[PDB]
């Protein structure tokens, strides 16, 4: 191990730095691109953060559900699924159910037209639902795969499954409470 | 910086068995032989290094300009600074004087 | 705030009440699909 050694601090050239590292890493053996070493570019290794899953090239933005809803109707007029929340129990009674005041739900509804939604001046939305309002915000940002899927019990021994698309977004309702204290004062 | 198996979601180690070496999982048989680079790191660590050349070591740093004091301005301290800790974080430097019997020195 | 644009309405289908499903993937990003890959066989039980 040597001891005696003469420092240097006189300044040097950059392009130098440069050109050593080239030598250093530039010297690719790329072309080996055998059978047994080929690579599917699909199949590239993953990032952990979903949204850059790009950490290895070839070589989320704030939204509202105006803005959201703008871009689902006039850039792109195609078909899509959403995932929304509903309040607990909706503003209707059970329809002649027999009756505990059990929730009023849309599994126990009838078909057909139920409501209205409402965009309005500076961008803030209402679902419009019989003689009350509920607000809508978007929910949490959704990165990881969901697949919408119908399974058809086609019979008690076997049945079908098949694929109708995937999801990409979220939608919460809420009930406006202060305008119900609004209008029922207290 | 880390990466994970698409298979199974898991991290991978590096080896070779083979003419290249390859990114590989250990539960799955994935296999992913690398051929290109990447340009970042884990940030290592090694200690404070501060009396290496402590006194008055090799004279080859010898300075012409420096600063002065505010006050007195005898002819003995050339100027120096320093770094804080890492990499991506600033460098600070200190002004200190030193005849005898004080305890003079500026940041 | 007078309404701008869009008032669409809401329809309510009960044709597949009792038959969707909603699956989801955690470990998987929602970029790589699994469509192409084919599917050999599954299983399930009502209750
Ligand atoms: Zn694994």
């Amino acid at each position: 191990r040597p001891e005696v050694i003469q420092s240097h601090s006189i300044f040097e050239q950059g392009p130098a730095e440069m050109m050593k590292k080239k030598g250093n890493w530039d010297k690719t053996v790329d072309v080996s691109d055998m059978g047994p070493s080929h690579i599917i570019n699909i199949k590239k290794e993953k990032r952990e953060t979903d949204e850059e899953t790009k950490q290895i090239l070839r070589m989320l933005p704030k939204d509202v559900s105006v803005a959201e809803l703008l871009r689902e109707l006039s850039l792109t007029k195609e078909e899509e699924l959403l995932f929304l929340q509903l309040p607990d129990t909706l503003p209707g009674q059970p329809p002649t159910q027999d009756i505990a005041e059990n929730a009023c739900t849309l599994a126990d509804l009838t078909e057909g037209q139920v409501g209205k939604l409402l965009i309005r001046k500076s961008g803030r939305v209402q679902l419009l639902l019989g003689k009350v309002t509920l607000d809508v915000t978007m929910g949490t940002a959704c990165s990881f795969l969901q697949e919408l899927v119908s399974v058809g019990l086609g019979d008690s021994r076997t049945g079908e499954m098949t694929v109708l698309g995937h999801v990409k977004h979220k939608l919460v309702c809420s009930p406006d409470f202060e305008s119900l204290l609004d209008h029922k004062h207290r | 910086m880390l990466l994970f198996c698409p298979g199974c979601g898991n991290g991978l180690i590096v080896e070779e068995g083979q003419r290249c070496h390859r990114f590989s999982c250990n539960t799955c048989p994935y296999v992913h032989n690398i051929t290109r680079k990447v340009t970042n790191r884990k940030y290592p660590k090694l200690k404070e290094v501060d009396d290496v050349l402590g006194g008055a070591a090799a004279w080859e740093n010898v300075d012409s300009t420096a600063e002065s004091c505010p006050k007195c301005e005898h002819p003995r301290a050339y100027f120096m600074q320093l770094q804080t800790r890492s990499a991506d974080e600033p460098m600070t430097t200190f002004y200190k004087c030193c005849n005898a019997q004080c305890g003079h020195r500026w940041r | 705030d007078d309404p701008v644009v869009q008032e669409i309405d809401v329809y309510l289908a009960k044709s597949l009440a009792e038959k969707l499903y909603l699956f989801q993937y955690p470990v998987r990003p929602a970029s790589m699909t699994y469509d192409d890959i084919p599917h050999l066989s599954a299983k399930i039980k009502p209750k």
